[PDB]
């Protein structure tokens, strides 16, 4: 297909796309004698899958997989949302202790006068000295 | 001809850009789907297993067998040229004229230059 | 001091602290006999702070702020301050996102069967099939 009317459709650039061909990440689509990547209906919903993947959180790898899984037709929904649900986890693990983190900012920064000092207390509890 | 490049195109499932873009396509006196070339590429098949069989029907120049060159000539002159593709198969009667040609000069050149001939 | 003395005192490594310093984040320790990085106690309360730049969370180059506010002693406690708040605001942006989208992944969850059905509706709604 029209390699710009293709990027455009699933928002990408050209050059995302072929970062992701690089990758291995869909099927190879050919090229025509001029040169033009030959997309598809096929590299369309290949492309979609491949976008939204990683906006919900799949890596270029397991993205990959996933345009695995739609391209086997004889795929299995239970280890999809395993996946699904690992991913579930992992977010909430990052979701855990960045707000961990969160709270000892908070407790760094309302410990701190802020009353345009040298004394700044939040840098000294976090250098080694004293 | 023009069926084996469309089925060496076909080799691997998949084509419909420019090289298809110069093959047969009859206008209607430009991207092609698949339907209608398998289509296309059909009827000229026929005319050759239908005509491939007559060249030995009593020579290669008999009445029904020089039907069938002429209607299966026909079958395509209703058709356009194919694309600069179809230099190769031009390119492979050079290479054999080109050749066979040389021969016959190279035959002189064994006849001609040593012993006296006749002209 | 060598690199091993406020690496392993600090806990940083070789490779880490080096890049820290072409970096340009920490002073141009002093130089040997043999241009050995003998550093001192400048140093490593530099690189204490610096670490508790990145384990709280700081890019590479507000760090490197960190570190020349600390012993830039004309630094004020409120700006700090402020520098802090604007993290924290960064991090809820990042934990509310992930939330958001961990929400949407519960309900992706709840939409499939998970039944090793080669109907995944999953890959369905991804691959922008129909
Ligand atoms: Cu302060
Ligand atoms: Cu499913």
């Amino acid at each position: 297909m029209n390699i710009s009317d293709v990027a455009k459709i699933t928002g990408l650039t050209s050059k995302a796309i072929r970062f992701y061909e690089e990758k291995g990440l869909v099927t190879p689509p050919m090229r025509s004698e001029n040169g033009y990547r030959t997309y598809t209906q096929q590299h369309l919903n290949e492309l979609t899958l491949l976008r939204q993947a990683r906006q919900v959180g799949f890596n270029l790898e397991e993205s990959g997989e996933l345009v695995n899984l739609f391209n086997d037709p004889q795929r299995h929904s239970a280890d999809v949302k395993r996946r699904t649900l690992e991913k579930v986890a992992e977010i909430e693990r990052h979701i855990e202790e960045l707000q961990s983190m969160r709270d000892q900012l908070l407790a760094l920064a309302n410990a701190c006068p802020g009353d345009d000092s040298a004394d700044c207390p939040i840098i000294e509890n976090l250098s080694g000295c004293c | 001809y023009l069926l084996e490049q469309y089925d060496r195109v076909e080799a691997e499932e998949a084509r419909l850009s420019d090289l298809i873009t110069g093959f047969v396509d009859p206008n209607a006196e430009n991207s092609i789907d698949p339907e209608l070339a398998r289509e296309k590429f059909a009827e000229l098949r026929a005319q050759y297993v239908v005509t491939r069989d007559t060249i030995k029907a009593k020579g290669r120049s008999h009445a029904t067998a020089q039907e069938e060159i002429l209607k299966l000539s026909e079958v395509f002159k209703q058709f356009r040229l194919v694309p600069k593709q179809f230099d190769y198969l031009v390119n492979s009667m050079r290479v054999m004229m080109d050749r066979v040609r040389t021969q016959e000069r190279l035959i002189m050149k064994l006849c001609v230059e040593q012993c006296k001939m006749p002209k």
